[PDB]
């Protein structure tokens, strides 16, 4: 599935999990949240020449 | 295939697509299995000593 999709289907059950306080509390993902990076790609064809 | 092997002298790329197919494709093709005559594969498990 990759990634992305995983967070959805994670957000997904974490929201319909924080719908049913009567029983459940506290749900939450222990890991972290996707975030910005600086992305340097480089022209292969270019260095060649 | 979009790889980039030359460019040449009247500009154009060598691309690895140019000299080569490019497939999926089995690390290798020692092994061709079957069950009851139709197409298969599996496993087969060996018990750790002990």
């Amino acid at each position: 599935l990759g990634h992305e999709k995983l967070t959805q289907a994670r957000n997904q059950l974490l929201a319909e999990a924080a719908k049913h306080p009567d029983m459940l509390t506290s749900v939450r993902p222990n890991g972290l949240e996707d975030t910005p990076q600086f992305k340097i790609d480089i022209d292969q064809e270019k260095a060649q020449a | 295939g979009k790889i980039l092997l030359k460019v040449n002298q009247d500009g154009s790329r060598v691309l690895l697509r140019d000299v080569a197919k490019i497939e999926l494709g089995g690390e290798n093709y020692d092994i061709i299995a079957e069950f009851n005559g139709q197409p298969a594969s599996g496993l087969g498990i060996k018990l750790a000593t002990g």
